[PDB]
């Protein structure tokens, strides 16, 4: 079975370099080209180049010619891609890919690697601040009340947000993260019956595995004078 | 070069309907070159069709590719929940900019539930101030949010986030967060959140005065 | 004239007494040459040839692999976990013409169209028993000592707009290349090529390339990477492996206005002892070069090119770099005219 296994995700600063490996199994390595495809969030799939394992012949797309190097290790059945002078908008998922059938058309890419995410940021591992969002003091008690949780200024993605240790899932809205501050921020909302809160505890559980961070913040009614 | 124009860019449909994806190349490419790919977030792209009309291994008969000269079509006969993704046109090393099919189970129109939250006291201790405003459980997806500090339109510092269609009530939700320095926050009083939706001819407004 | 695969045999004028290594192989693997061979010009005949799917190429490949494997003696050979050490004496090395012949009951059809692009129908067709004498020169980037096109330079590719597919240029005029290891560093050598002759050839090649990329600026650029055997014009001269920096010959741009109009071009070369084998994946180390002048003046009659892909962000310019490596393309440049057919 043809298998393309790539290396783990990498975080790099602008101007640094990155190298991605593609370990190959399941076929005769020297009989197929290896292409590399870039997948950016709003740029949707872009070919970067191929390497012929017979010797080290390469073809580099014009847009990448000065910044890309494609090598291989036929003994280990592994292809490599090196990218230099990484820019702020170079964040992308890079794929290692092979064609469908030997000797035939070269661009019918039936076998992909799992992909390697490379994140370019000047930021370092930063834990998030967890801020509670509670209604405004008076709390005009309708049937149900919407609470919230603001997870601000963390790096890198992801974070997991639960409500009451997962006991509350109905009416929960954890929103996709956004990027300003060179950091990430997401908000989450839970809507419970007005007889539930503040009568019973509603806590916001936030987990940031990158920075060894797990915080719980109980939502308390605001006090005013 | 060879440019591949995929139309339309966005394609909103409901499970069960038929999706016809177009792709037009700048040159004649015969009838045995163009290939289609399926891109779903979290997994590698998947080859769907090669040689314009040949189904790849493991793809069901729901996916059908056609066309010859410069007009090509990827057709999805019945469109399952698995099929909602973005699909790419390919010839040689060149790609179309993609066409996304979106889940949109049809529904009756629903007003958003707007909730505005002042900056918490914990954030103000750290010199920051964020005003969060949720717009929950509305339909259709199209919605617009305006922020008004002291009656003036505020555009800087607004960052939005949208959920996909909820898998239980066929609605959408959006979160808007206005971020300010704690100083600029303490220099104004009324912070209001304005939501324009298809349902009401006048916007839904939630507000709070820092005086109370 | 139905076409099928058939085991070929070879004919050559090899000398039974020679120790030259091509002569030794041909003496016991081929037969003598027909002095006055027959050639019947077929009339009102049209057949389809395909140089890119020619079994004659694969058969000649097995021959020259077999030749080299029982001929060149490296001191150490590294072939997948295995490593061999043996005596490595210098050999007499100069390729001779090898004809390829159809067995009884088969024939060879030769396409005589002088603008034949490599695939599709051919109208002026001949039938012969054997091909012309083909010298099996192992090289990269440049095709040496081959046969010329009979009218204009011809560009050949399985699909010219597919950057993954090699381009074989066939010239109609020879361009000399004199390579010398002067009798300092005993691995240092050079090759001289006429500046005017080469630059005039690039002009005409760009024009033929311009026909498949109408308007468009044609550019020649140095190899983008790979092992030394393909980044440098690589070839064997007298048993020694030459590696020549060819940058000076691929460093020019031509627009639809540059096709509108002595001194040498001398490339620095190295004689390497550690070579990357082309027959199989593996590394072979040979002995240091012989002493004395090492001279061989070959004829450049073809080029192996690879076109850069991707959307050029300038606007419109095609870039071609020297390719090679798969020696099947070398035999292909000589076997494109022929195909084997069972007599029916
Ligand atoms: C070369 O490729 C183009 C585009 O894929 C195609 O239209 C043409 O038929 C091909 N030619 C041959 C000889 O395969
Ligand atoms: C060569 O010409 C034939 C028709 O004369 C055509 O079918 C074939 O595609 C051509 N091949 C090229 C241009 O590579
Ligand atoms: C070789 O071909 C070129 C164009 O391809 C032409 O200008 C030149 O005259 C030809 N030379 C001979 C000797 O036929
Ligand atoms: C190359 O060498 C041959 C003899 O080996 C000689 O006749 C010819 O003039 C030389 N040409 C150049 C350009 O050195
Ligand atoms: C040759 O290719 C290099 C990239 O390897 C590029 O920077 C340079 O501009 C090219 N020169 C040309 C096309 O003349
Ligand atoms: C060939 O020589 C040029 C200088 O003219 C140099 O820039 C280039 O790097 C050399 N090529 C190799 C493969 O060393
Ligand atoms: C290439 O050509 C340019 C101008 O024709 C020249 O300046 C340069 O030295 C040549 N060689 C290289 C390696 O750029
Ligand atoms: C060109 O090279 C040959 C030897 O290959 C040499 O005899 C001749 O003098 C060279 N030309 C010049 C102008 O030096
Ligand atoms: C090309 O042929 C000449 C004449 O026989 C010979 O001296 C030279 O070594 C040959 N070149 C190669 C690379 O075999």
């Amino acid at each position: 079975q043809v298998q393309l296994v790539q290396s783990g995700p990498e975080v790099r600063a602008p101007g640094a370099s990155v190298t991605v490996s593609c370990k190959t199994s399941g076929y005769s390595f020297t009989d197929f080209f290896i292409h590399w495809v870039r997948q950016a969030p709003g740029q949707g799939l872009e070919w970067m180049g191929w390497l012929n394992p017979i010797f080290g012949a390469v073809n580099y797309a014009h847009k990448y010619q000065g910044r890309i190097t494609l090598t291989r290790d036929t003994s280990m059945k592994t292809a490599y891609m090196q990218l230099t002078n990484l820019r702020s908008d170079d964040t992308a998922v890079f794929y290692c890919v092979r064609k469908r059938v030997y000797d035939e058309y070269d661009w019918d890419w039936a076998y992909w690697g799992q992909g390697t995410l490379v994140t370019v940021s000047a930021a370092s591992t930063t834990p998030p601040s967890v801020y509670p969002l509670a209604p405004g003091s008076a709390a005009q008690t309708n049937s149900m009340v919407t609470l919230g949780c603001l997870v601000k200024g963390y790096f890198p993605e992801p974070v997991t947000v639960t409500w009451n240790s997962g006991s509350l899932s109905s009416g929960v809205h954890t929103f996709p993260a956004v990027l300003q501050s060179d950091l990430y921020t997401l908000s989450s909302s839970v809507t419970v019956p007005s007889s539930t809160w503040p009568s019973e505890t509603v806590t916001c559980n936030v987990a940031h595995p990158a920075s060894s961070t797990k915080v719980d913040k109980k939502i308390v009614p605001r006090d005013c004078d | 070069e060879i440019v591949l124009t995929q139309s339309p860019g966005i394609l909103s449909l409901s499970p069960g309907e038929r999706a016809t994806l177009s792709c037009r190349t700048s040159q004649d490419v015969g009838s045995n070159s163009l290939a289609w790919y399926q891109e779903k977030p979290g997994q590698a792209p998947r080859l769907l069709v090669y040689g314009a009309s040949n189904r790849a291994t493991g793809v069901p008969d729901r996916f059908s590719g056609g066309g010859s000269g410069t007009d090509f079509t990827l057709t999805i006969s019945r469109l399952e929940p698995e099929d909602f993704a973005v699909y790419y046109c390919q010839q040689y090393e060149y790609f179309g900019r993609g066409t996304k099919v979106q889940v949109d189970i049809k529904r009756t129109d629903a007003a958003p539930t707007v909730s505005i939250f002042p900056p918490s006291s914990e954030q103000l201790t750290s010199g920051g101030a964020s005003v969060v405003c949720f717009l929950n459980n509305f339909y259709p997806k199209d919605i617009n949010v305006k922020w008004k500090i002291d009656g003036s339109e505020r555009q800087n510092g607004v960052l939005n986030s949208w959920t996909d269609q909820d898998s239980k009530d066929s609605t959408y939700s959006m979160s808007s967060t206005l971020t300010l320095t704690k100083d600029e926050y303490e220099r104004h009083n009324s912070y209001t959140c304005e939501a324009t939706h298809k349902t009401s001819t006048s916007p839904i407004v939630k507000s709070f005065n820092r005086n109370e | 004239w139905k076409e099928a695969t058939a085991t070929l045999f070879c004919a050559s004028d090899a000398k039974a007494y020679e120790t030259e290594v091509h002569n030794v192989w041909a003496t016991h693997a081929c037969v003598p040459t027909d002095p006055n061979p027959q050639e019947v010009v077929l009339e009102n005949v049209t057949e389809n040839f395909n140089m890119w799917k020619n079994n004659m190429v694969e058969q000649m490949h097995e021959d020259i692999i077999s030749l080299w494997d029982q001929s060149l003696k490296p001191c150490v050979k590294l072939t997948g976990g295995s490593v061999i050490t043996q005596a490595c004496p210098k050999i007499s090395f100069e390729p001779i013409p090898i004809h390829y012949c159809a067995p009884a009951g088969f024939a060879i059809l030769k396409c005589n169209d002088k603008k034949f692009n490599g695939t599709g129908p051919c109208t002026n067709v001949s039938t012969v028993q054997c091909t012309h004498g083909i010298r099996p020169v192992v090289s990269t980037q440049l095709l040496l000592n081959g046969s010329l096109a009979e009218e204009e330079i011809v560009i050949r590719s399985e699909n010219i707009t597919d950057n993954a597919k090699i381009i074989i240029v066939q010239l109609n005029e020879t361009v000399e290349i004199n390579c010398t290891r002067p009798n300092g560093d005993i691995r240092q050598a050079h090759c001289n090529i006429s500046k005017a002759k080469w630059e005039n050839t690039l002009k005409q090649i760009a024009r033929k390339l311009r026909e498949h990329f109408k308007n468009e600026t044609i550019a020649f650029n140095q190899s983008s990477g790979g092992d030394p055997e393909i980044v440098m014009h690589s070839f064997n001269c007298g048993g020694e492996f030459f590696y020549c920096n060819s940058t000076q010959l691929f460093n020019s741009t031509w627009t639809w206005n540059d096709t509108e109009v002595n001194i040498n071009i001398t490339l620095p070369c190295r004689i390497k002892q550690i070579i990357n084998m082309w027959q199989e994946v593996g590394k072979a180390m040979y002995a240091p070069p012989i002493k004395g002048q090492i001279r061989c003046s070959s004829n450049i009659t073809g080029l192996l090119l690879t076109r850069d892909g991707g959307s050029s962000t300038n606007g419109t310019t095609e870039t071609f770099r020297p390719g090679g490596g798969d020696m099947r393309d070398n035999w292909r440049s000589e076997l494109y005219k022929y195909k084997v057919v069972k007599i029916e």
